[PDB]
């Protein structure tokens, strides 16, 4: 997880999900793509 | 069985307040005459005890009754013991009925009389001004003329028609 | 100096007291203070707040009558506003004209 | 209260203005004689 | 009234006992009602120096309901006075610790900020459930209407009410609802 | 079963005694709200 | 703007003053238009005469009536 | 004082703030939403 | 916390003032009077 | 509506679907010109989170929302009902539309806190530890902004932030 | 059946206008409490050889306990019960004016 003001999907396997009141980018193929809304 | 403007019942379909239906003006006009006649007969037959009145006098309103005292804050140009009529009566009330002017009751309906019993002056009223650091200080004393009135009688006549 | 300036506050505080007392009496009859005062004016009843507060304490039956009158005039206002002018003026809504 | 409403009826916004409530004589002699006119 | 002077004075200035049911009611609306009564502002004879406040009994304070997310967001702050003594707790945490604290604090903050306030609080009787001591129960005069109308759950509607509400749409017959 | 009078008190005994006085005042015509004495000049 | 208010006799607020509806007067009124309320004087019973000079009243509608009886309308 | 042109958005005089508030665009609102009609 | 630097209503950084509903209505009420003044000054 | 039954007989599984009774829209809607169920019955701007009789018609047996293509609602109304149902669940007004629990799952007891007009999910909201100055106060949202256009019978508009 | 206010608590209000329309008449007789709505007043509250004598049960309490008792009895704070000094006691007017 890296904090990001602007969330961007970095590959086709990235999916946007809103959890605990904020948006997240999750990626199983490339876990490094994981991002947290700041 | 649904009209063009029908709305199913919801929390906001209709206003919160209940619907009020006022009486038919024709039917109510007859009811009003009955009430006025009933109260008028109470006056003719003297079915009232002590009366009170709201009178406008010297710019302000006074709720009064027989034997009351009121302190007028100015001179009236009347000798002590002189009897006068208070001509501006907004309200006259009894135990079981009340009459309201719009805004003043007719002079035929009610007569309020009063007597001047004292003409004097108020206790000294200090007027002082002060502003810090400006050598600004002044004092004045004023005594205001006053008149004491006794309400002698409140009388009503059966002139409600 | 305090005695001099207090004459302004005395008048202000007295009227606040009357409004509080009138508000209390009005709520006993299910009326808010602005509804009573506003609608009494529309009936050409010019009783001031000092007298109205006195009536609430010492003439409770007269005050209920005044509260009823204001409530009646208030409902007449609603009926008129809802209508499109077809309805004649309310019985208590008629104003006595002077000249 | 009611200033705008009074204006709509052709009355003074303040009830202390023109009209019978203010201008009419406050009192008269008990016998009937009218009082001297008020200074205001 | 034709009463004697002393009984007349006693009646006019008597203390009334009011009952309020806090179940499903927001504490603020309860507090606004209790504050008026505790001060005496509901009496035409009201005056600040007339000590004319009444008794208010509030039951079911454990069952108050906040609107929105106030249970999680509303914080109650205090300080023991010692270094590190600043304490902040959510409404939910306070409620489970003290089932009368929320209503008590809401009322306390609404009363005038003067030396009469703590006297008025002595006339407030908060109970978390429906148990009221017999002595307090015996002196009650009138129950005040609940400020919030409690909405009915779907299981509480009578079949007449359900039938009266029309069906608004026709679902497809081949849909796995 | 008709209310002739009603009186307040700090106790039931005191309230009952006051109610009796109220009833007596009504019976004798000395009610607080009775017609005031007429001091007007005799006609 | 202070000086024109004085020239027009408007020093005291809420005190109606009558002025001629002419260009020169209007020129002053325009400078202080944001400080005043302008309404037309209406004469429903005509101008006051010497007989009724003392019985006039300026109503809130802007009508200057030449009779002021302080009585209700019999109509 | 500050100059007429600033890097930050200069605070307005309160009377001007009120002027702006009172002169905001009000869009034409239809009696019936156009999506609710054929 | 929440201090305004320097004096509240002057300088570069100020306490923000917001326009209430009744402040708007007050201004509009006087705009209507002036608009009518324009009319009666046109003839 | 259509159900599905799974039956294992003789070490064999049979999957079948049956058509059950389907409810029909009430006849003679007051506004036949309406383009969705809401405006066909003149219900636009006239329902709230506690109108479960209305809300319950657009949800699944376990409390989930129904697709907009099936109900026929417009995007605007569909979103309003969606929020209204969430608030209805959180207020406890839909006790017979609880989530499906797998066999052997009894939820552990949790503190009961009565709430209504709850915009957010309780677990996702943080405490307001620093309220901020009066001119920048952190507010507690109440209700939903989607319902801002609901008919207002009072002179004060709905307060959505407390 | 229209009534501006409920008529069941204080008085029966009837509002009317005179034929001319210049006076409002308000008839407001009192409503008496019904007998059915009342309770009965609670009048209801050995071979002892020895005369029963009055026993004094008024044991003196210390200031603290005494003030706690008084504060609880009258639902007040303790502060009202504590004494005041001579300066204040002697300022109080012991012959105050009396209106009626
Ligand atoms: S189309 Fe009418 S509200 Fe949706
Ligand atoms: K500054
Ligand atoms: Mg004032
Ligand atoms: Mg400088
Ligand atoms: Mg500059
Ligand atoms: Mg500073
Ligand atoms: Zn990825």
């Amino acid at each position: 997880f890296k904090n990001k003001t602007v969330l961007k999907k970095r590959c086709k396997d990235c999916y946007l999900v809103k959890r605990r009141g904020r948006w997240y980018v999750y990626c199983k193929t490339h876990p490094r793509h994981k991002q947290r809304q700041m | 069985s649904y009209l063009p403007g029908y709305v199913p019942k919801t929390s906001l379909s209709s206003p919160p307040w209940p619907e009020v239906v006022l009486p038919d003006p024709v039917e109510e006009t007859r009811h009003h005459a009955e009430v006025v006649k009933k109260v008028n007969e109470m006056i003719v037959t003297g079915q009232y005890g002590r009366l009170f009145a709201v009178v406008h006098f010297a710019s302000r309103q006074w709720k009064v009754t027989s034997e009351d005292l009121i302190l007028i804050g100015n001179e009236l140009d009347l000798a002590c013991g002189e009897r006068i009529r208070l001509e501006k009566v907004l309200l006259v009330g009894a135990d079981n009925f009340t009459l309201l002017g719009k805004p003043l009751l007719g002079k035929d309906l009610v007569r309020v009389e009063a007597t001047v019993i004292e003409k004097t002056e108020s206790w000294p009223r200090i007027i002082m001004r002060f502003r810090k650091r400006k050598n600004f200080k002044k004092k004045r004393i004023v005594t205001t003329p006053q008149t004491v009135l006794r309400i002698n009688s409140i009388e009503i006549a059966p002139c409600l028609l | 100096v305090k005695c001099t300036k207090a004459r302004y506050l005395k008048k202000k505080n007295m009227r606040t007291l009357w409004i509080n007392r009138i508000t209390a009496a009005s709520q006993e009859h299910g009326l808010k203070y602005p509804a009573l005062i506003g609608n009494l004016v529309k009936c050409q009843v010019e009783l001031n707040r000092k007298v109205l507060a006195d009536l609430a304490i010492y003439e409770p039956k007269t005050f209920k009558s005044l509260a009823a009158l204001a409530s009646r005039r208030r409902h007449e206002g609603f009926a008129a506003a809802l209508g499109d002018g077809k309805e004649p003026e309310g019985i208590f809504s008629r104003v006595v004209q002077y000249h | 209260a009611g200033g705008q409403w009074r204006l709509q009826q052709g009355l003074a916004a303040n009830p202390s203005g023109y009209g019978p409530l203010t201008e009419l004589p406050d009192w008269s002699y008990a016998d009937g004689r009218p009082a001297p006119p008020m200074k205001g | 009234s034709s009463f004697s002077r002393a009984p007349q004075q006693w009646a006019t200035f008597a203390r009334i006992w009011y009952l309020l049911d806090g179940k499903m009611q927001p504490p603020g609306k309860l507090a606004a009602m209790a504050s008026i009564r505790l001060q005496g502002l509901h009496k035409p004879v009201y005056h600040a120096l007339s000590d004319c406040g009444d008794h208010v009994v509030i039951m079911n304070t454990r069952h108050i309901a906040f609107s929105g997310n106030k249970w999680e967001q509303k914080v109650y702050s205090s300080h023991t006075g010692y270094p590190g003594g600043f304490r902040q707790v959510t409404a939910a945490q306070l409620h489970l610790r003290d089932p009368v604290a929320i209503v008590k604090l809401a009322i306390y903050g609404m009363l005038p900020k003067n030396l009469h306030r703590r006297t008025m609080m002595e006339r407030l009787h908060l109970f978390p459930d429906e148990y009221i001591p017999e002595d307090i129960l015996k002196n009650l005069v009138e129950e005040l209407p609940q400020p919030r109308k409690i909405p009915k759950r779907l299981d509480e509607y009578t079949q007449e009410e359900i039938d009266a509400f029309p069906r608004l749409w026709t679902p497809p017959e081949d849909y796995r609802l | 079963k008709k209310l002739i009078a009603e009186g307040p008190g700090e106790t039931v005994l005191v309230a009952e005694e006051e109610a009796a006085r109220v009833a007596l005042r009504k019976l004798y015509g000395f009610t607080e709200n009775r017609r005031p004495w007429n001091y007007s000049k005799p006609k | 703007e202070k000086d024109i208010i004085k020239m027009l006799g408007l020093e005291k607020a809420h005190t109606p003053q009558v002025h001629k509806n002419i260009p020169s007067v209007n020129a002053k009124l325009k400078v202080v238009k944001h400080l005043i309320r302008i309404k037309p004087l209406k004469l429903p019973q005509g101008l006051p005469a010497e007989e009724n000079m003392s019985n006039t009243c300026l109503k809130s509608t802007g009508e200057l009536v030449v009779q002021w009886h302080l009585k209700p309308v019999e109509q | 004082g500050s100059k007429a042109v600033t890097r930050h958005r200069r605070v307005m005089h309160f009377q001007r703030q009120k002027l702006m508030a009172v002169t905001e665009y009000i869009p034409p609102k239809p009696a019936i939403h156009p999506s609710c009609l054929p | 916390r929440g201090r305004i630097p320097g004096r509240q209503w002057i300088g570069k950084h100020r306490r923000p003032r917001f326009v209430s509903l009744r402040a708007k209505q007050n201004m509009i009420r006087r705009l209507e009077i002036e608009a009518e003044n324009h009319y009666w000054l046109s003839m | 509506f259509r159900e599905v039954v799974e039956t294992q007989e003789g070490k064999t599984t049979i999957i079948e679907g049956r058509i059950t009774a389907t409810p029909k829209e009430s006849p003679n809607p007051p506004n036949p010109s309406g383009q969705c169920p809401i405006c066909r019955w003149n219900l636009k701007h006239k329902y709230n989170y506690d109108d479960v009789l209305l809300l319950s018609q657009f949800i699944r047996p376990h409390g989930g929302m129904l697709p907009r293509k099936i109900t026929g609602l417009c995007q605007e109304e569909h979103r309003k009902i969606e929020e209204c149902v969430k608030m209805a669940h959180r207020a406890g007004l839909l006790p017979n539309h609880r989530p499906r629990l797998p066999e052997g799952v009894v939820p552990k007891s949790k503190p009961q806190l009565n709430r209504y007009l709850t915009r957010w999910a309780p677990g996702s909201v943080k405490p307001i530890y620093k309220k901020g100055p009066r001119w920048n106060r952190v507010r507690m949202p109440v209700g939903s902004p989607l319902l801002r256009d609901n008919v207002c019978y009072s002179r004060t508009p709905w307060k959505l932030y407390h | 059946t229209y009534s501006p206010l409920p008529d069941d608590y204080n008085c029966n209000v009837e509002l009317a206008l005179t034929s001319d329309g210049r006076t409002i008449v308000c008839y407001h007789p009192s409503v008496d409490i019904p007998y059915e709505h009342t309770k009965p007043i609670p009048r209801p509250d050995h071979d002892q050889v020895l005369k029963t004598r009055l026993e004094e049960k008024v044991e003196h309490l210390e200031e603290g306990p005494m003030i706690e008792q008084l504060s609880k009895m009258f639902f007040t704070t303790k502060h009202r019960w504590y004494p005041h000094g001579r300066y204040h006691r002697c300022r109080k007017n012991l012959n105050p004016p009396k209106d009626r």
